[PDB]
RNA sequence: CGCAAGACGGACCAGAGCGAAAGCAUUUGCCAAGAAUGUUUUCAUUAAUCAAGAACGAAAGUCGGAGGUUCGAAGACGAUCAGAUACCGUCGUAGUUCCGACCAUAAACGAUGCCGACUGGCGAUGCGGCGGCGUUAUUCCCAUGACCCGCCGGGCAGCUUCCGGGAAACCAAAGUCUUUGGGUUCCGGGGGGAGUAUGGUUGCAAAGCUGAAACUUAAAGGAAUUGACGGAAGGGCACCACC
RNA sequence: CCCCAUGAACGAGGAAUUCCCAGUAAGUGCGGGUCAUAAGCUUGCGUUGAUUAAGUCCCUGCCCUUUGUACACACCGCCCG
């Protein structure tokens, strides 16, 4: 029996992004009005918006997306944190070709504020030019002591520094380059990333470090 | 979402379609802006030089 | 109807999801997080003939019937994630989809970004039906 | 009277592979076995990249591929002339070819 | 958006690897094991292949639990058909998965015993060793490392060849077979009756091994060649075809 | 055959299906064959004269390669309880 049709009573809230990103205004989202029955907070709070780094930092960031997730609310604003890189899916599948060895490593690890990370890497072996093999693989031998130096790395470079460096480190991607040098001494690789981070553990609360990270 | 009509004029006949045999390829210049060439499906006898009209003015086809 | 903001710029940002499987194609956006609806309507509502259900024309129609409300409520503009029935399902996209897409952006809402979000699995559960195919 | 010397297709140094589902029949064939052809393609097609240009914001963006790699059976490859019968000596030719890249002005 | 269960290890992944074969792709650790190579180490004939005996042995099935996510041998359903107990849709069973026992069979095909020698070209690739006043990657030079080129073993193979084989298809082994003789083991003697009867044996069971006859019958069969013909693929041609 | 009278169905044809590209389709009369008599026929001929593909292999039919075949009295063939 005709009724309450919703949008004309819902409300509006400007996502804003953290500040190791560019620039911040994410765009929009509606909540229903607030009524004591009801917290529009409360289901404006725990949301998760996944943008693109490129929408975020300005690009080569077309591939990369971050996952922000809303940690509080002050009238029409709602102030998010890290929650996740990916890379989604045409870039990934675009690596991924025949005759190379894909090589992946991941850790978990407690950052500097206690965030349970895992964290992945991902490289493929590359012909170099007056190669000719057509193929290009690597050696079990190779690959183990690949893996062992990328996983060295993803735990030494995230134990020091808290959830926000990591951040400031995945951006001009110096982990990447790190890879690349403790490497190629072992076996060529091209490509190479941190492809995706998850988020495992999250510590108490804290509105200081957010405020700190937004404001 | 649309409306509009288009004149197109056949610049290259290219051949024949249908089974059946009975639908002629043809490439138009666009008229009201020549730079612009697209490749449309016609029922009827054509030659080159005279006009279609065009109701959608994508699309751009080929076999069927 | 209503809007986040005057904003003789930017565009409040939905989310577009488009799940195109053959015999019938879902248009539909949501609120960025996902939690909030806002107008759906498929490629079948908008003809009858179940045989039709999927075909790109109806497609159209439903983008058409859904890019209405969505500029009807307030979103601007709308980011897409493409899908196709995914699983140990085909993993190919339904002949539908292109259409709704073609639809909106025609329609003159705005688009950003892409990607395709079909489930795919580090394979396994039994695709169905058994071992010596569907013979046909 | 054995036909391919390579009997179905290439196994030789093992006796057994796991076998995949035909992406048609949802058939079951060994992997070696099994016809595969690779899949990329845009997200938005021919036509759309225009209106999907113009109505983006963003200074071009610059679109995103799906990529899926295929298996068919025997009987759905040929059905569907992903392959056809080649005559007795052409069937020798493992080789690839086309003239140019088939792209956009192709058949 | 989170979470639980059970399943499975995609893309990367190959005429590529290993393993006696059956078979075997997530990480990491432990446990022993296996080949190749290198090797101016050790023994001095230790050795080749095998009745009997024995180890392993995909799947289904069977015994008892765990478990049943997924899919599903049976059944019940909806359609289709002249008939439909089917294919096709749906519900859905034992079962799939896992543990401890059975069972001993698969076009378990490379349909090709195993071991040794000899007879022919080229380029790949897994791997080991060896060589280069060759490339690129670094520091102050390095030790690195990955490559290019060559050489040699032993892998799985490929390619081209009037050696030669074969009825041919094919085959560098199916060669070195009337000019018939390197070692050893196994099975077959027209086709059906028949892996049947019967006794023995193994099995909880389902079944497995060994295995006849009476009678029946003049072809069974192989390979290549050619049409005819196809609801196989590219083909055409004609208003006795369509448009 | 005529003359009168009696003055039917049929008011556009389902499933199907023939034939046809230029003096062609179609309307329209004539002459020849049969013939004693007998044209609703066949068999030409002129007259009046369009619509419409201008091609293709879809269906159908037949020949063209390649391919499969337990067929070869050749699919109208060779089959199970």
């Amino acid at each position: 029996k005709k009724v309450v049709d919703p949008f004309s009573k819902k409300d509006w809230y400007d996502v804003k992004a953290p500040a190791m990103f560019n620039i911040r205004n994410i765009g929009k989202t509606l909540v229903t009005r607030t009524q004591g029955t009801k917290i529009a907070s409360d289901g404006l709070k725990g949301r998760v918006f996944e943008v693109s780094l490129a929408d975020l930092q300005n690009d080569e960031v077309a591939f990369r997306k971050f996952k922000l997730i809303t940690e509080d609310v002050q009238g029409k604003n709602c102030l998010t944190n890290f929650h996740g890189m990916d890379l989604t899916r045409d870039k990934m599948c675009s690596m991924v070709k025949k005759w190379q060895t894909m090589i992946e490593a991941h850790v978990d690890v407690k950052t500097t504020d206690g965030y349970l990370l895992h964290l992945f890497c991902v490289g493929f072996t590359k012909k170099c030019n007056n190669q000719i093999r057509k193929t290009s693989y690597a050696q079990h031998q190779q690959v183990r002591q690949i893996r062992k130096k990328m996983m060295e790395i993803m735990t030494r470079e995230v134990q020091t520094n808290d959830l926000k460096e990591v951040v400031n480190k995945l951006i001009p991607d110096s982990i990447g380059k790190d890879i690349e040098k403790a490497c190629q001494s072992i076996y060529p690789l091209h490509d190479v990333f941190v492809r995706k981070v998850k988020m495992l553990k999250k510590p108490k609360f804290e509105l200081g470090k957010l405020m700190e990270l937004h404001g | 979402r649309v409306q509009p009509i288009k004149l197109a004029r056949v610049t290259k006949v290219l051949g024949r379609t249908g089974s059946q045999g009975q639908c002629t390829q043809v490439r138009v210049e666009f008229m009201d802006d020549t730079s612009r060439s697209i490749i449309r499906n016609v029922k009827g006898p054509v030659r080159e030089g005279d006009v279609l009209t065009l109701l959608e003015s994508e699309r751009e086809a080929r076999r069927l | 109807s209503l809007g986040p903001q005057v904003a003789e710029g930017e565009n409040v940002f939905g989310v577009c999801h488009i799940f195109a499987s053959f015999n019938d194609t879902f248009v539909h956006v949501t609120d960025l997080s996902g939690k909030e609806t806002i107008c759906r309507v498929t490629g079948g509502m908008k003809v009858k003939a179940d045989r039709d259900e999927s075909s790109p024309y109806a497609a159209m129609l439903a983008a058409q019937d859904v890019a209405q409300r969505c500029k009807e409520l307030g979103i601007t503009a709308l980011h897409i994630k493409l899908r196709a029935t995914g699983g140990n399902r085909t993993k190919t996209p339904g002949p539908g989809a292109q259409s709704a897409l073609r639809a909106l952006a025609r329609s003159g809402m705005k688009i950003g970004r892409i990607e395709d979000v079909t489930p795919i699995p580090s394979d396994s559960t039994r695709r169905k039906g058994g071992r010596r195919g569907r013979r046909l | 009277t054995k036909k391919r010397r390579n009997n179905g297709r290439a196994k030789k140094g093992r006796g057994h592979v796991q076998p995949i589902r035909c992406t048609n029949c949802a058939c079951c064939v060994p992997k070696d076995k099994a016809i595969k052809k690779f899949v990329i393609r845009n997200i938005v097609e021919a036509a759309a990249v225009r209106d999907i240009s113009e109505v983006s914001v963003f200074d071009a963006y610059v679109l995103p591929k799906l990529y899926v790699k295929l298996h068919y059976c025997v009987s759905c490859a040929i059905h569907s002339k992903v392959v056809r019968n080649r005559s007795r000596e052409a069937r020798k030719d493992r080789t690839p070819p086309p003239r140019f890249r088939p792209a956009g002005a192709a058949p």
